[PDB]
């Protein structure tokens, strides 16, 4: 029996230059090459891509953030390429020491460079957010993408900007480094009396687990009804077909209730955004309101 | 009652309202619940029916308001097997021809789905300028074999989802000269043949036909795909 | 009660066991043979949990905890109160989970759909058995399994992880985490995209799937497609759980030291191992 995990026969035609709507066609690149590799799993067409001020700004600002961390790593490596590759995951660009508080006066080697990198990351992420809004807007679509992105930004803002300010020291922010930011995560839990007992942390885990649960359910469901064209979900919303009916009834017969072709995507978007929405709350409260989650938990 | 306790209590209240909202939004199709005789069921659950919403369909195709007066808009050739509720309803005739059970189809609009520009989303490759097979086995010309290991016909064309550049049906020529569409997800393209495990060779003629050689409507797709999937249960007696 | 469109699907057939004996529904739930089995295992397992609560002396669900046998018991049986209840409940939970998956299969057959859903559910089951069966057996005692308690089973995660330093450095653990994060990222984008097309700006007609493709090409220069994203979500979530069971099946069985030491191979390669400078110089 065919399972529809990989395309059996790829087909290719003229590149699809895409819908126009109110998109400024001046900022669209040409079409890229087709990828037979990607064609086995999804679409083979690469490009075009829209490139505006925000995209150029986000892209450039992002590279500067990347390059700032890069030359710090080369400096830590003594400019030796061998040392660079050996200790790559061990390098780290740390925030200013607690002595500097929220001052931007820290020397470059003493956390000033971390501040410069964070500025470029700040510009890159926020200019990229406005990009997810304006691209949907140009096509007349809803802004669900930009709002879902805000949830991820919210946790990122708490970790490196909001909470450090409320704590009164940039030293509370996360360092730029592969292993170093893993070490930061572990120390954060120990300092705050075990995050396992932060209820917003447990909620965040429930939605993270639940996101894998729901996408496995939904991905498997759509593939099981792709023999009825169930992946064409927009037309199934406008004109319910046997795919939407069999998908709903499988779950009704299994667990007693079911979704619609549209409604399941509201379950999905909320299951996912709640991960970082509750997570950011839990982190924001750690150290500002609660110093020991285990001890706090014993009284509630 | 510190700020943390207030936040976690506030969130649980929010999550309850969110679940209530999500569940009602997922009740815009198939509700209200019915008894097995079609009448409204007395117990509809604790969640109320949502208030109507309107989609404005593109290409002047009208507007959809859901929820709204439901209707199958087709006869159902089934009959109760029990006085009490909760038992299967048995086909009264040929379930594959009557389109019941795994062979069910929905009375979708008898129009083809359209792409963003108002053109037919699915077309035969012979009518799709520039489209071709770019990887894998090209099934055109191959014989089509049923679960009885008999040959039912020959692949003569591929119907392509143009916006997605995806094969969705195989057009198969039967021994009588006519053709039928086969869901791409229900065939196995091999080196020398196409094998269809859902149908026996003599059940291909029973696949519903399309009224136009260069397009297929949503209703036609549902009748075709339902019939083929129904063969898994109803064509099994002659499945080697 | 039925959905408005449900009757035509409620036909007989599709069972794997018992023919038409259990081929019926209770309200919305389909029963079938494995629906009866599920109920039997589930009922028995819940009775044993209530029993363990009586022995424990509390009915507060936050405090109830069924512990596995002590390490000294090895892989043999233990008395009900000294770990036997955990053993029997573990049997019942397995019976319930597997029966649930076979019930889903019978529902797939009656509806004539693919078997992707129970196949995906089997990965979660494999992860469960990795923690309560495969890893304890390979290590030589049921006591290495985790206890059945809301909070005690979090303490087991913490105690197990810190036995190997920071479990973050478990390289399979990193891969599994990447799939969990990426999956949630993909789930959020997919749900947002369908909704943004089905619910466009005010004064706009419903969008088409071509708009979905165009939006993502404009954004990152590539669209995986309507079918591809459902393949992707299924793959991200199952791979996440696959590498989870992998990062544990190897912990305490073929790896026993702190997981940070695993990375010393890359560092102390005899060529750049001794070069002065850097973090490791
Ligand atoms: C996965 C790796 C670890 C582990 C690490 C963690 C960590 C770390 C956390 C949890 C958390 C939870 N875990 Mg645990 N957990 C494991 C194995 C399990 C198993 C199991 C049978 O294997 C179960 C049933 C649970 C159950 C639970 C819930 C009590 C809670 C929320 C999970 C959730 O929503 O997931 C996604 C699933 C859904 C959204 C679907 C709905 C699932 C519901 C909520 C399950 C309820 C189970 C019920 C309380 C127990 C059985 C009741 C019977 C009727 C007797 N864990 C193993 C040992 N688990 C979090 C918590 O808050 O704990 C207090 C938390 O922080
Ligand atoms: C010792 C370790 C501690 C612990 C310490 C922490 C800490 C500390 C934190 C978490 C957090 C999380 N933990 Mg914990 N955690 C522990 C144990 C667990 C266990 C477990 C099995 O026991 C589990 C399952 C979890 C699970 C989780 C997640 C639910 C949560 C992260 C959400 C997320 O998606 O972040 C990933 C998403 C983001 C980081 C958002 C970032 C998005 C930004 C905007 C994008 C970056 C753009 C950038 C430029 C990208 C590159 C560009 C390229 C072009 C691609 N923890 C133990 C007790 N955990 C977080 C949380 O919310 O806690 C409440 C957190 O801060
Ligand atoms: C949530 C609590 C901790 C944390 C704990 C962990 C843990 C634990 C792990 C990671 C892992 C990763 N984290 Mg981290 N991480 C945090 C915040 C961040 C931020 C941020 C914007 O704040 C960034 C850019 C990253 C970046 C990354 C990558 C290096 C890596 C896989 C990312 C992923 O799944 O991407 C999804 C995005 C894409 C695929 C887009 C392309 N982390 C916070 C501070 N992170 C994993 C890893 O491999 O570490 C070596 C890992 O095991
Ligand atoms: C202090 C703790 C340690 C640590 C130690 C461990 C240990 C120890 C383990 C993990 C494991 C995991 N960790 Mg770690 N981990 C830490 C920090 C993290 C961080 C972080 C941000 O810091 C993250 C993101 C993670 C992430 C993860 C995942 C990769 C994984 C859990 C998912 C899983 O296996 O699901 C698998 C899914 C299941 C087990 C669910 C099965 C459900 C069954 C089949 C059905 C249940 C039905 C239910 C009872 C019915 C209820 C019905 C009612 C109607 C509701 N860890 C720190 C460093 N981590 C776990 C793992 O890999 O396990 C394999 C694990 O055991
Ligand atoms: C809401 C919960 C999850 C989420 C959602 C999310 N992320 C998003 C979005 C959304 C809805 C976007 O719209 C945006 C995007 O364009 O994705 C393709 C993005 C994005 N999430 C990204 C990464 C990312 N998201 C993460 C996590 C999450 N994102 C959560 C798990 C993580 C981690 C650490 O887990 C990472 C590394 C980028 C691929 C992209 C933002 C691109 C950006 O800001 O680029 C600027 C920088 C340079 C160009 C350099
Ligand atoms: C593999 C990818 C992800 C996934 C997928 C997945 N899960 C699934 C499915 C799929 C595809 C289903 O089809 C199936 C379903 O029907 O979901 C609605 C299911 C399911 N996943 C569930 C839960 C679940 N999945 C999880 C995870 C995941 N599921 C993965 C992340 C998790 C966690 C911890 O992350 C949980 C808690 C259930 C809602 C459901 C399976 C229901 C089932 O099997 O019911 C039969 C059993 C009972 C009704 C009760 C039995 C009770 C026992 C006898 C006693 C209790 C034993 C247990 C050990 C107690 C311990 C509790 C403590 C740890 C607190
Ligand atoms: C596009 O197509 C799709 C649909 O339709 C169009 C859907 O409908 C769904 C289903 C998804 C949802 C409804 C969203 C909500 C689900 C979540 C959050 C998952 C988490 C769910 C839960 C926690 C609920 C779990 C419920 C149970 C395990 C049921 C409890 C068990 C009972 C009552 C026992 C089972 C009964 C029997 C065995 C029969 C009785 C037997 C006897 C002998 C008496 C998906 C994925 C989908 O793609
Ligand atoms: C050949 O190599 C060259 C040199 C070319 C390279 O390019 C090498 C480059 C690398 C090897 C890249 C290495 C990169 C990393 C290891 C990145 C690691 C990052 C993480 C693990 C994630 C940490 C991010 C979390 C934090 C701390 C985010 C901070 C963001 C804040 C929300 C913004 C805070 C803003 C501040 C403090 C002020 C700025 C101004 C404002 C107005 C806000
Ligand atoms: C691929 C190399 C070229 C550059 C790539 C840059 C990075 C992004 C890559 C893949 C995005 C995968 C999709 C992630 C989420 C998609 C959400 C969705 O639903 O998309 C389906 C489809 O695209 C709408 O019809
Ligand atoms: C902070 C995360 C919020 C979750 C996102 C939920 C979006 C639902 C609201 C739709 C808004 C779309 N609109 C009207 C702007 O086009
Ligand atoms: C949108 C889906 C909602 C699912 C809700 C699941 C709730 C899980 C309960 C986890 C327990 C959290 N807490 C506060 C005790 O740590
Ligand atoms: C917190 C998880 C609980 C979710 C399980 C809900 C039970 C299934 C839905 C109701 C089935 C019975 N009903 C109401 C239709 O008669
Ligand atoms: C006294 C205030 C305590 C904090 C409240 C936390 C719960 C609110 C979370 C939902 C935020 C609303 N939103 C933006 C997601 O729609
Ligand atoms: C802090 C909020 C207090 C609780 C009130 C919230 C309950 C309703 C939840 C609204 C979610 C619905 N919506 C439309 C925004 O998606
Ligand atoms: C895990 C969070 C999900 C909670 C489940 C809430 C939905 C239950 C709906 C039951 C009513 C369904 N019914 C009978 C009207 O079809
Ligand atoms: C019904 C299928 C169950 C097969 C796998 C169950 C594993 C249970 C692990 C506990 C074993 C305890 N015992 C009886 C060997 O002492
Ligand atoms: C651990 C239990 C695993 C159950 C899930 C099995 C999924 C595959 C289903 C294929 C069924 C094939 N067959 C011959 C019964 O039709
Ligand atoms: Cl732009
Ligand atoms: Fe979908």
């Amino acid at each position: 029996e065919y399972q529809n995990i990989f395309t059996q026969v790829q087909v290719r035609g003229p590149a699809d230059l895409g819908m126009t709507e109110d998109v400024n066609l001046a900022n669209r690149s040409g079409v890229g090459p087709f990828s037979t590799l990607l064609g086995w799993f999804g679409n083979a067409q690469l490009g075009p891509i829209y490139l505006g001020s925000l995209g150029v700004l986000s892209l450039f600002s992002g590279l500067m953030w990347f390059f700032t961390i890069g030359i710090w790593f080369w400096y830590q490596a003594g400019w030796n390429p061998a040392v660079f590759l050996r200790d790559l995951f061990f390098f780290s660009l740390e925030p200013p020491a607690p002595e500097y508080g929220l001052s931007f006066a820290a020397p470059l080697k003493e956390g000033g460079l971390w501040l410069i990198a964070s500025f470029f990351m700040f510009v890159a992420v926020w200019s990229w957010w406005g990009r997810t809004y304006l691209r949907a807007q140009a096509l007349g679509m809803g802004k669900h993408t930009a709002w879902a992105f805000l949830s991820a930004i919210w946790l990122w803002m708490v970790l490196g900007f909001i909470r450090p300010i409320l704590m009164g020291s940039w030293s509370e922010a996360v360092p730029y480094g592969i292993f170093s930011h893993l070490d930061w995560t572990n120390n954060f839990s120990l300092v705050h009396g075990n995050l396992h007992y932060n209820p917003f942390h447990g909620l965040s885990i429930a939605f993270l687990y639940g996101s894998a649960l729901l996408f496995a359910m939904h991905g498997a469901t759509i593939l099981a009804v792709s023999r009825f064209g169930g992946e064409r979900e927009l037309e199934q919303i406008a004109d319910r077909g046997t795919a939407a009916e069999r998908a709903a009834l499988f779950w009704r017969w299994t667990m007693g209730f079911n979704a619609t072709m549209e409604g399941i995507h509201r379950w999905a978007i909320w299951m996912a955004v709640l991960v970082t929405l509750t997570g950011g709350i839990g982190i924001l409260l750690s150290g500002t309101v609660v110093d020991n989650w285990y001890v706090w938990g014993q009284n509630h | 009652f510190d700020l943390a306790s207030l936040a976690i209590y506030s969130f649980w209240i929010f999550l309850a309202g969110l679940i209530y909202y999500l569940q009602t939004e997922n009740m815009r199709e198939g509700y209200p619940l019915e008894n097995e005789d079609g009448t409204p069921a007395a117990n509809q659950g604790p969640f109320p029916l949502p208030k109507p919403k309107t989609f404005i369909l593109p290409h002047g195709r009208g507007t959809l308001t859901v929820p709204g007066p439901e209707s199958e808009d087709r006869p159902i050739a089934l009959a109760r097997t029990a006085v009490s509720e909760g038992f299967p309803h048995a086909p009264t005739g040929d379930p594959m021809k009557d389109g019941v059970g795994p062979a069910s189809w929905v009375a979708r609009r008898d129009l083809p789905e359209l792409d963003g520009h108002g053109h037919n989303k699915i077309k035969p490759m012979k009518a799709a300028a520039g489209f071709h097979v770019s990887a894998g086995k090209n099934p055109i010309g191959l014989p089509v074999r049923g679960c009885d290991l008999e040959i039912a016909g020959k692949v003569v064309d591929i119907w392509v989802d143009i916006p997605e550049q995806m094969a969705r049906f195989l057009e198969v020529e039967l021994k009588d000269g006519s053709t039928r569409l086969l869901p791409m997800q229900m065939v196995k393209v091999q080196s020398n043949r196409v094998h269809v495990n859902a149908l026996s060779s003599d059940l291909f003629a029973g696949i519903p036909t399309i009224k136009s050689p260069t397009e297929v409507t949503l209703l036609e797709e549902d009748k075709i795909c339902g019939y083929v999937a129904g063969g898994l249960m109803y064509a099994a007696p002659k499945r080697k | 009660a039925l959905l408005s469109f449900e009757r035509k699907y409620r036909v007989p057939g599709g069972t794997l066991v018992g023919g038409n004996l259990f081929d019926f529904w209770v309200g919305p739930f389909y029963v079938g043979f494995f629906g009866v089995a599920t109920f039997f295992f589930a009922a028995l397992g819940i009775i044993l949990i209530a029993w363990s609560a009586v022995l424990q002396g509390t009915w507060n669900p936050q405090l109830i905890s069924v512990y596995p046998p002590a390490l000294e018991y090895g892989l043999g049986g233990a008395p009900l109160a000294k770990g036997g209840l955990w053993q029997i409940i573990t049997i019942c939970a397995t019976g319930a989970f597997v029966s649930w998956a076979l019930r889903e299969v019978e529902i797939c057959r009656k509806l004539g759909i693919g078997y992707h859903i129970p196949f995906a559910f089997a990965f979660a089951i494999l992860a469960y058995l990795t923690l309560v069966l495969f890893r304890p057996v390979m290590m030589g005692a049921w006591g290495y399994a985790f206890p059945y308690g809301i909070w005690t089973h979090l303490d087991w995660v913490s105690n197990t992880g810190y036995t190997y330093g920071n479990f973050h450095y478990n390289p399979a653990h990193m891969i599994a985490i990447t799939f969990f994060f990426t999956n949630a990222l993909a789930l959020a984008l997919h749900g947002a995209l369908v909704l943004s097309a089905a619910n466009p700006e005010k004064g706009k007609e419903m969008r088409t799937p071509d708009h979905e493709d165009t939006f993502f090409r404009d954004l990152v220069g590539y669209s995986i497609g309507t079918l591809g994203i459902h393949r992707l979500g299924l793959l991200l979530s199952l791979s996440a759980v696959f590498f989870s069971a992998l990062c544990m099946i190897i912990t305490g069985t073929i790896w026993f030291d702190q997981w940070v030491d695993w990375w010393q191979w890359w560092v102390k390669l005899p060529w750049w191992a001794n070069i002065p400078g850097g973090i490791n110089g």
